[PDB]
């Protein structure tokens, strides 16, 4: 089976950048056979090249490929931040039919400091017996971010789960959400509630906070 | 217009067997190739089986993984091409997408998951999340369900600027996730602001209302 490798797997560039994508096929493939697939989240793979070099329609003219035998690649003239999503390079030129790893490839941007919310467990989860605490890090650059809790002013570590979305789309930011899972009988021990976040190249936290 | 309808997903005990129908729209489907195509969070991106057209000696051909428990077959007369498995197994859990190939030109459907567990369906719970500026964020908290996935709109689509809906996390062998919108505050609490949820494989739907505390 002709093996596909696209390295690296993660790639940034700014906007307007010239950006190339390698894909590294095992054995020969025939030009005509080889295809690269375009997926952003929420979406299925969109067919983004075909036959190394040829686009489908309403693929944007900046898109180009190019390549033979054993190596081909991807080229996009000028970075735009609608370009930041998944590309899978593709061969079906001998069965099976493989695919690539993939390459998640980012659009840089400016510092923005994340949007924190924090929301406390509702009356209908008390009714149940659980009580989750959940904290919203919003529209924040760059990826890397940092989040803590206080519960009446000690430091909390445990039963937190985190969550990230991809960069999105219109201003190229990310978003985590920060979920604490408690008892109902530990949650109604404790009357302040305290999500913070704080970015390792920076002293002043974003923090929010409640009162039971 | 272009359109490939896939159904037959869901939730399968290892062993159990279940077949996934694909009904295409659009286009001479005796003319065009058929794949099923699985992406899943720990094997990627992979092909899983092919039957080409009539004229082109109506050949199937199967990924090694499947090869002997999965059948592809395709109905022309009624445009539809479908995937059977048998001894369904851990591995096989992923989003199925049925794909169509005319000249070069190949045309995805939406996919549809099939999750191979022990474990039962298990419908979620749904939990509204107001606040205790010139613009305020709810949410809802989904939480307890399997398998995947889970749907997330506002106000029926209508709201879908300014939405964070993040991946599902696994707790206590159930799933989680959240999503949040942000709005200004003179459509909120003014205008009603509602999530609904959807989660197919239990048939259920919950429009949570986000009513201010």
């Amino acid at each position: 089976q002709i093996v596909l490798t696209q390295s690296p797997a993660i790639m940034s560039a700014f906007p307007g950048e010239r950006v190339t994508l390698t894909c590294s096929a095992s054995s020969s493939v025939r030009s005509s056979y080889l295809c690269w697939y375009q997926q952003k989240p929420g979406s299925s793979p969109k067919l983004w090249i075909y036959s190394t070099s040829k686009l489908p329609s309403g693929v944007p003219a900046r898109f180009s490929g190019s390549g033979s035998g054993t190596s081909y690649s991807l080229t996009i003239s000028s970075m735009e931040a609608e370009d930041a999503a998944s590309y899978f390079c593709h061969q079906w030129s001998s069965y099976p039919r493989t695919f690539g790893g993939g390459t998640k490839l980012e659009i840089k941007r400016a510092d923005a400091a994340p949007t924190v919310s924090i929301f406390p467990p509702s009356s209908e989860q008390l009714t149940s017996g659980g009580a989750s605490v959940v904290c919203f890090l919003n529209n924040f650059y760059p990826k890397d971010i940092n989040v803590k809790w206080k519960i009446d002013g000690s430091e909390r570590q445990n039963g937190v789960l985190n969550s990230w979305t991809d960069q999105d789309s219109k201003d190229s930011t990310y978003s985590m959400s920060s979920t604490l899972t408690l008892t109902k009988d530990e949650y109604e021990r404790h009357n302040s509630y305290t999500c913070e976040a704080t970015h390792k190249t920076s002293t002043s936290p974003i923090v929010k906070s409640f009162n039971r | 217009e272009v359109k490939l309808e896939e159904s037959g997903g869901g939730l399968v005990q290892p062993g159990g067997s279940m077949k996934l129908s694909c009904v295409a729209s659009g286009f001479i489907f005796s003319d065009a190739w058929m794949d099923w195509v699985r992406q899943s969070p720990e094997r990627g991106l992979e092909w899983v089986a092919e039957i080409r057209s009539k004229a082109n000696g109506l050949a199937p051909y199967y990924a090694e993984s499947v090869k002997g428990r999965f059948t592809i077959s395709r109905d022309d007369s009624k445009s539809s091409v479908y995937l059977q498995m048998n001894n369904l197994r851990s591995e096989d859990t992923g989003i199925y997408y049925c794909t169509s190939t005319l000249y070069y030109f190949d045309y995805w459907g939406q996919g549809t998951t099939l999750t191979v567990s022990s474990a039962k369906t298990t419908p979620p719970s749904v939990y509204p999340l107001a606040p205790g500026n010139s613009m305020v964020t709810l949410g809802c908290l989904v939480k307890g369900y399997f398998p995947e996935p889970v749907t997330v709109t506002w106000n029926s689509g209508s709201l879908s600027s300014g939405v964070h809906t993040f991946p599902a996390v696994l707790q206590s062998d159930l799933y989680t996730l959240s999503s949040s919108v942000t709005v200004p505050s003179s459509t909120w609490p003014s205008e009603t602001v509602t999530c609904n949820v959807a989660h197919p494989a239990s048939s259920t739907k919950v429009d949570k209302k986000i009513v201010p505390r």
